[PDB]
């Protein structure tokens, strides 16, 4: 995930 | 991001939806930098809209990954006369291990929705659905086969309204999947  | 740029978006992007990969090839005075600027501004706007502290989409990140971006231009005439950009959706395949409802950890590599944004002024005008449909068709995937990186509640409502998707088993990897994703499940 890049939304972390 | 205001949708408009100091160059002619219609000349740059002749088609309604433009699909770009890590090479960021201009369709056929640095047209590639025009594209990079558009992606940079789109990513910054999307991050702001999702309460993120920094962009997850940028020209440099496109160049260093295997993601694909679909960019929707404005098909109307603007007063400034140089076209405009409505929004984008960015996708990429990723290896994940996902838990099902039968206590199995399934190794998968689904197409993932990684970033998705429509300019605030023209949200809820159908542009997101148009973009999503075009992406489904080009990628040859059905909605329930997707995983989504940390979806906003806006997107979950969008997916439920347009495609009747319902989330399935919660995961520990920050991705969300929907009923139908597993082989023993059925799409809605
Ligand atoms: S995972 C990150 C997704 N991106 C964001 O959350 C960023 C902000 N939102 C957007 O960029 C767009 O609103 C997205 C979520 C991409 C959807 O695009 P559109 O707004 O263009 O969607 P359509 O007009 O095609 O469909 C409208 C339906 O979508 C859901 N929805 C949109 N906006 C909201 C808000 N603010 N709150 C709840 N749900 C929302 C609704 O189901 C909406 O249907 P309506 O008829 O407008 O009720």
């Amino acid at each position: 995930s890049d939304k972390t | 991001f205001t949708m408009e740029f100091p160059f002619d978006v219609d000349a740059l992007f002749p088609e309604r939806i433009t699909v770009l990969d890590q090479h960021l090839r201009p369709p056929a005075v640095d047209l590639q930098q025009q594209i990079m600027t558009i992606i940079d501004e789109l990513g910054k706007a999307s991050a702001k809209a999702q309460n993120l502290s920094a962009p997850i989409t940028s020209a440099s990140r496109m160049q260093s990954n295997r993601h694909v971006v679909y960019i929707l231009k404005d098909s109307s005439a603007r007063p400034a006369g140089k076209g405009a950009i409505i929004g984008f959706i960015k996708v990429g395949y990723k290896k994940l291990f996902v838990l099902d409802d039968r206590e199995a950890h399934n190794e998968v590599e689904p197409l993932c929705i990684l970033d998705f944004y429509i300019h605030e002024s023209v949200q809820r005008h159908g542009h997101g659905r148009e973009l999503f449909q075009y992406m489904l068709q080009k990628e040859r995937v059905e909605p329930h086969q997707l995983a989504i990186d940390r979806p906003s509640q806006k997107l979950l409502k969008f997916l439920n309204k347009h495609y009747n998707l319902e989330t399935t088993v919660p995961q520990v990897n920050n991705f969300v999947i929907f009923e139908g994703f597993f082989a023993h499940q059925h799409p809605p």
